[PDB]
């Protein structure tokens, strides 16, 4: 007996006046927001933005579409939703989003016998979100999603989260390698331009970023050539080759590491900590280079004095170092 | 512009000035009482060879940038043959191959029995 | 040809696609088979594999049925539009394709009882969450999910079109891998729930596993060979300081080199993986046997003996360690 | 609802949206204004930028009165393809934007007079022209410029909506800039002439000044310590010739490697910015230094008075030469 | 007359069923394709695949579309394309491909009095080509684009190369900078699926990798550096200084051009030739430095020994290194 | 009056059939065309081609479309494109086109009292040109825009570059970061393909390479790190860290020039001129490292001679070197 339900959805549908919102021209039109976040992707520095791919829901009630007789919830062919009214919600922050269609379009209509229309989408967003990397990578980054309504002002409209703070769904189980997630906030007010005051609610994550992998790759590689090349002043003089295939070593090393991580560093306008901990590191092991280059002259004429600026260095350098790691962690941290 | 030298049983075509505009050479005879007939054509960097159906197998083609010349070779002569020879030039997005209007500079008549 | 469009005219006449075959009678019975033609690259920094796939939908409806000469119409994918066909999607999916080139690649077929066979050619990129501790002698479960968006399991249920383990069926020559090897497929359903409701979902997990003779070839070996060159210093003539200082340099620095170069093309997790492991044992090695001949050489005026002994004890010792602990090591991750 | 569908229903009967306003009779009058929400980056490279604006537009058309309960309607975006809309473009733009998510980003109000507000949001690449001379001191005047496509000054003319200085506003906290800093915007319009007649520009210049502050402590800095260091040597003993010989030999590879690897950071361009002349009269200064030390040990112990002559009048020939090109090149480049 | 062939095409339009197929219910249809090669833009190895630009045209005929009185053959604006019926012949190994819009879609439709259908279009497709570099940079390639029908098997639908071998030209327009065409073919064949069997067309190429001064500087250092190490069995033992720092020079260098060959060769994660060329060179290096050690070892008690185990190696080592290359270069040419 | 306007356009579009051109089965209809280019975007060496962004003017003339009573060019919104027959007009050597779209499509649809159309377009397209780096960084560049009918031939339609040499305008206001329009052409021909002829349009540039750019990137450079090798032959032999140390630096810095260089251009398998002049400096600058080696090897014996061949270095190495760059600059000649 689908004559009944194809009788009952045309006649929802003939007089439908799409231009129009529901209640046009009288009290504004409530809309709930349910969000639930399936993935965040790569949290790029570079471009200053990130990713967001999102099942996200709206709720509101037609009285143009209310129907009795039939107790479903009538979920229609995605289709349906090119002949009725939607909300023009819209991100004020996104720079590149798509609505997945494969194998169709992911959308989602379904009415309720009161006229209630609940509104599906499934969305893959890029949003910019502005990072201050002077403490990078021990930073700390504050990136938000902004919904709001576009044509429609207060007077027609007006947006709440469907739930509460249990509104957005998700983020708990959500693994970025480089990132954790320490608290995500919902809020909810109203934003004036010059064509008037417009509904806004915001998602915003707090996220801090992991220190173990720059440990891995930066820090460590670092403190340890630097260390290593402090082997130099401990070989007698006589062993000039193991010396210098030492020094040239190791200052080679340090740039070949430099270059690898400054591929992935963002090019921007200031220096970072991890810029400062490497140049100091370059330094000192140009440093020793230097040093061993001068003791490796004069030996031949003064062995006394090449011998005590060994001696010296063996216990110049290694302070230096240290407190220069004082002055950087405390610094820092 | 590019000025082309024949010579000539093996045929030389020399073409020199901007070559590298117009990277096909391309041979066309012509009867007694008939029109051009595409005969072959030879790319001048990849040596890539294209043949009419009437002369394939019998005749080859090659060419070197020494002194940015081609070379018809022609094997089992026929009487059928008897034509004058013409060596051209194509473009780079002039179109067809087998065809004379698309071929902007063109050599001396040469006569072969 | 005109007894087809009289057909065809009459089916569509009174249709309504906006309706899922048997709303409000019974619930639509969906069976999916897959033939992958090609199985694409996997990205360990996305965490995402690609994947080319026939995908194929079967199903029920009793508005089209017809008597007629033929016994099956195999119509153009035009009608597919204005009929009603599933809405089915991947859960994991991140930015798919239907190709449209050079006409859209679908195919509807229709039969007189009024079954519908609908297949479509995609290209389908997909989330693969990998755990790299093993690297790089790991293995991963790459899964593929789909089903309904809008129906939930009171309406729409999804089956496989034979025995689950032949419905996902690989093509011959469809590897696209370069550093992996399918090993096999496993196939199951489920039941998904989210605010929304309650739905069915279709699973298949591909299992890869890595390969390793590049990481043979270009680390572990050098790794080694580096060490046993490092403990060959213990049976140059102490007398030869030089030459001892001249081989615990290069074993170090060539060590050094190594490890730098083997970092560069590790994935970028937070935590230490199996070559992680094996890099920092040998440079351990390498600068224990460099700690060993400076202490050997300490004693080398004052106490010759104790110098005598502690080169005779190391000469067996560091390649009795060396190899207890490759041993030990390839033991836990070839094994596993 | 019915009176307003009515009031629709009859505004578009016998519309053609086709016609402008007032064809053959007066000229269409739009009043346009700009709200840029975010400045995007600059890029140099490219010579381009992004910005991302809310453009708004108005004008009346005589069509579309009516007489109703509400004297403004704020109607669905898509009744803006069913009338006539303005044809505007931006004459410098690259590849735009017009944001289709969740909705086609529009909106339309029309009031009871027939006037038509219609904004929508838009990002726009644009190509600003630049030139490097003065770099890292530089300054550009990045341009936007708008108008219509098809309807010459005869047909259609645009207005700013309020005083034109008032009428491009950027947001407080919409800036996106990382190398620049935006000091204004002025606002102006004018005529073009083209093969197919004279329009309208409306132009925005958009005033920005680079950072210098990281080439300062990236380029600037080292040169200025380098060349300080060179200039060291002059003070120490010809005795001390080791010590000379570091120093001299220590700067120059400093100068070298550091003009090689500033030509990445610095733009490429066919020409000498201000920073290549600052580095190269920093290596020139170094390397004269280089040769005069040179020069003082040829004439060591064999006219030890020409070269303390040499020494004692460098010690102040080279950091007074050095101060003055310092002033010089400063007062230049920042009086500009 | 314009208004006589317009009341023609609108008499053929007519009750037009674009839904089925010429010939339905009955013999199948053939259909005659043709490729005109505009270039091959780019063939990567990392991504494994190639971009091809071509002119594609089909040939078919339809008797509804058969009309008499008109002696000419009608050039129709490509938009008719969307009212006629046109095969569904797809690429099943191209990844990504689009039909050039500008200014109009290319896209060409002719008809002939008999009821012949040519349908042209000018289309860009990056199709996959997996290489097999185990050979590199020597390696030889085939690349092919198959040509299916989607919907139609063989009881419907059929497929040939128009005029045979000069089906496809254009060949000699495809310039590469590090490839040269060697051979080109076309294949006719059935493919079998689960739901039947489907015509195939297929038009291969052989392609040749360019070699030059370039790849030969590949394996210059590597050679130059084992002569080197060569070079130490010729140096007494007095002066083994000489001798280590000829070692330890050798070994770094090494291990540092292997490091920057893997860092500047494509990333193919699979063992190649060129990677076993300098595990061997390293190989020998090292076990120079271990022939150096040992006769260091036995040096105080059998110096003769010693003497005679260095001048064999001075033989030794050169004719394992010529040995190990004979077997390479048979093996990998 | 807008009432009469709207009358005659709708009887101008009464029965309009869009399939069929103008003078359909009768003389060719003649389209003339103007482009005013506004940039050149970015001449690539590696990719082959280049964008160009332009106003493209089509005119033709439609006696379908003659009205009176008004006196008055028609200018149309410029959807009725769709509802009129346009000329299918396509460059043969484009890779990807667009025609802008924001605010509306950047397209205009003009006609006048007598039928005659003017079709407007503003086209962002990059076209490939294939070079020739023989005579680089003094190379000489043609790049052309062939322009041509897609489906019509010469019996259908005709080309011709409206206005003679003036057609096409904004070329001598163009500014490139390497190159300069030394000149520009205009030409028209008809190019026979299988199907026959078509009519084709030609618009070439000359570009010429400023040398500015070369130098200041890769000739500065290497003559700077030739001069800092030759700073070593003034040290003593006795600082064997410090010269070594020179050496090791030259070398590896002047490698990674030539690789620079090497990658802006394409890869190809001969030798340009450019790369034996970066063969030579490498050359050089390997030699003055090998002298040291030359040098320490022979100071056992004859010291006086070690320090004569330094000298004699510090005067042979820059003028060989002088000899060598007057000569690779004469190659040119
Ligand atoms: C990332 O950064 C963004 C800013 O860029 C942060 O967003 C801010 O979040 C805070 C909450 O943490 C917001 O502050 C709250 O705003 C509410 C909404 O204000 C509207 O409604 C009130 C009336 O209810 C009007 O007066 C007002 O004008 C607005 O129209 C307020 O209701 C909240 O007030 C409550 O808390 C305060 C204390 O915080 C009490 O004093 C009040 O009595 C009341 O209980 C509150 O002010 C703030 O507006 C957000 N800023 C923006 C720009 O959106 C994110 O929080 C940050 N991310 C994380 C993870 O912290
Ligand atoms: C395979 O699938 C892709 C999409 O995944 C198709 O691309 C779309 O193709 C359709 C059909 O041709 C396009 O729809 C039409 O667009 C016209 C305008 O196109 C221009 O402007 C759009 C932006 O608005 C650009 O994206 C586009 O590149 C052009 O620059 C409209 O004028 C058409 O409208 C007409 O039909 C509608 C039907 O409802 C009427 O309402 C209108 O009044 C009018 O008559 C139509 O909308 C669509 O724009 C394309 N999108 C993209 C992103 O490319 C491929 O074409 C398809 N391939 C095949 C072989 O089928
Ligand atoms: C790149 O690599 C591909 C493979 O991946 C190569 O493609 C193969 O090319 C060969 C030809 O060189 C093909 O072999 C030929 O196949 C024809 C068709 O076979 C189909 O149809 C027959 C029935 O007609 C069936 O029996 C069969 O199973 C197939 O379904 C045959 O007709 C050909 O036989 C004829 O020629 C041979 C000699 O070549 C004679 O001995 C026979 O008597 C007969 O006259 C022939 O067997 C092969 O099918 C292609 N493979 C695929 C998968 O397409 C490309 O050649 C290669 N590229 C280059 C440039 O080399
Ligand atoms: C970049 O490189 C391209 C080549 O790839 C150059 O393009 C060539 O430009 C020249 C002009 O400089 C063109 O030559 C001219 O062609 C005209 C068209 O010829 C067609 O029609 C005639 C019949 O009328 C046919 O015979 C012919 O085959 C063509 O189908 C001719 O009308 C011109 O002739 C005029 O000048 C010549 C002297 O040059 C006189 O002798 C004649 O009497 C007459 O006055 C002329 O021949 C050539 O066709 C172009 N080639 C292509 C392939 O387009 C570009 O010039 C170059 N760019 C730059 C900036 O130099
Ligand atoms: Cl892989
Ligand atoms: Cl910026």
């Amino acid at each position: 007996n689908m004559s009944f339900v194809k009788e009952t959805v045309d006649k929802l549908l003939k007089g439908y006046d799409i231009r129009l919102r529901p209640d046009f021209g009288g009290p504004p039109v409530c809309v709930g927001m349910n969000i639930d976040i399936a993935s965040i992707d790569m949290v790029s520095e570079v471009n200053m933005d990130y990713t967001l791919t999102m099942y996200f829901q709206q709720y509101w009630r037609d009285k143009r579409l209310a129907y009795s007789g039939i107790p479903l919830n009538l979920t229609l062919d995605n289709r349906v939703a090119d002949q009725l009214w939607v909300p023009d919600t819209y991100f004020l922050n996104d720079k590149k989003s798509f609505v997945h269609g494969v194998t169709v379009k992911n959308r989602m209509i379904r009415l309720h016998p009161d006229g209630t229309v609940l509104y599906g989408l499934r969305i893959t967003t890029t949003a910019a979100c502005m990072m201050d990397l002077r403490r990078y990578p021990l930073d700390e980054q504050n990136c938000t999603l902004e919904i709001e309504s576009y044509g429609y002002t207060t007077d027609d409209i007006e947006f709440y989260w469907r739930g509460g703070d249990k509104a957005v769904t998700g983020v708990e189980r959500i693994e970025l390698p480089q990132f954790s997630i320490v608290e995500h906030r919902l809020v909810s007010r109203n934003v004036v331009f010059a064509t008037g005051a417009y509904p806004r609610l915001s998602l915003s994550f707090r996220l801090k970023r992991n220190i173990g992998y720059f440990i891995l790759q930066t820090y460590m590689p670092s403190i340890l050539i630097t260390i290593l090349s402090w082997v130099s002043f401990w070989i007698n003089y006589d062993a000039s080759a193991a010396r210098v295939a030492l020094g040239i070593t190791t200052v080679l090393t340090m740039t070949t590491i430099n270059t690898h991580l400054r591929e992935t560093l963002p090019k921007i306008p200031y220096v970072k900590a991890i810029d400062m901990y490497l140049m100091g590191c370059f330094v000192f092991v140009f440093l020793a280079l230097l040093e061993y280059a001068f003791v490796n002259y004069i030996f031949f004429s003064q062995p006394a004095r090449a011998a005590a600026i060994d001696r010296w260095s063996r216990i110049v350098f290694p302070f230096t170092f240290s407190l220069f790691n004082l002055v950087y962690w405390l610094y820092y941290v | 512009q590019v000025q082309l030298v024949e010579s000539g049983l093996r045929l030389s075509c020399a073409a020199s000035g901007h070559t590298f505009n117009y990277p096909i050479m391309g041979w066309f005879r012509q009867a007694p009482g008939k029109e051009r007939e595409f005969v072959g054509a030879i790319s001048w960097s990849g040596g890539s060879t294209s043949y009419a159906d009437s002369v394939k197998d019998r005749f080859t083609i090659s060419r070197d940038n020494a002194k940015n010349t081609v070379y018809l070779e022609m094997n089992n002569l026929k009487p059928e043959d008897t034509a004058v020879y013409y060596c051209a030039a194509k473009g780079r997005y002039s179109g067809g191959l087998y065809y004379p209007t698309n071929y902007d500079y063109w050599g001396q008549g040469t006569q072969v029995t | 040809t005109t007894v087809f469009t009289r057909i065809l005219d009459r089916l569509l006449d009174g249709y309504d696609n906006r309706l899922r075959p048997g709303l409000g009678e019974r619930v639509t019975e969906v069976k999916t088979d897959i033939f992958v033609t090609s199985f694409g690259p996997v990205s360990d920094h996305d965490m995402e594999y690609t994947i080319d796939v026939f995908f194929r939908q079967s199903w029920k409806d009793e508005r089209l049925k017809f008597k007629g000469p033929m016994t099956v119409l195999r119509l153009n994918n035009l009608m597919a539009s204005k009929i009603w066909t599933p809405d089915t999607f991947f859960h994991n999916g991140k930015k798919s394709v239907a190709h449209n080139m050079t006409m859209p690649n679908k195919l509807l077929r229709i039969t007189e009882d009024g079954t519908l066979l609908y297949t479509m050619r995609l290209t389908v990129r997909a989330e693969c969450p990998m755990h790299l501790e093993d690297f790089p002698m790991d293995a991963h479960a790459c899964p593929l999910k789909f089903g309904s968006y809008a129906y939930t399991r009171a309406e729409v249920v999804y089956e496989w079109t034979r025995e689950p383990a032949r419905s996902v069926v690989v093509a011959e020559d469809g590897s696209r891998l370069n550093q992996y090897d399918l090993l096999g497929q496993t196939v199951d359903s489920g039941i998904v729930q989210s605010s929304t409701g309650e739905y069915v979902v279709m699973t298949t997990h591909f299992h890869l596993k890595r390969k390793i003779g590049y990481f043979v070839i270009q680390t572990y070996l050098p790794c080694i060979m580096t060490v046993i060159l490092s403990q060959v210093s213990f049976w140059l003539n102490r007398e030869s300081v030089p030459a001892r200082t001249v081989f615990g340099v290069t074993t170090v620095l060539t060590m050094t080199t190594l490890s730098i170069s083997a970092r560069n093309s590790l994935p970028k997790v937070a935590y230490a993986t199996a070559m992680d492991w094996f890099i920092a044992v040998c440079y351990a090695f390498v600068f224990s046997a460099l700690i060993e001949f400076a202490t050997v050489n300490y004693f080398t005026k004052s106490q010759p003996a104790r110098a005598a002994k502690i080169d005779r004890l190391s000469r067996i010792a560091f390649p009795l360690l060396f190899g207890i602990f490759n041993l030990v090591y390839w033991a836990t991750y070839l094994n596993r």
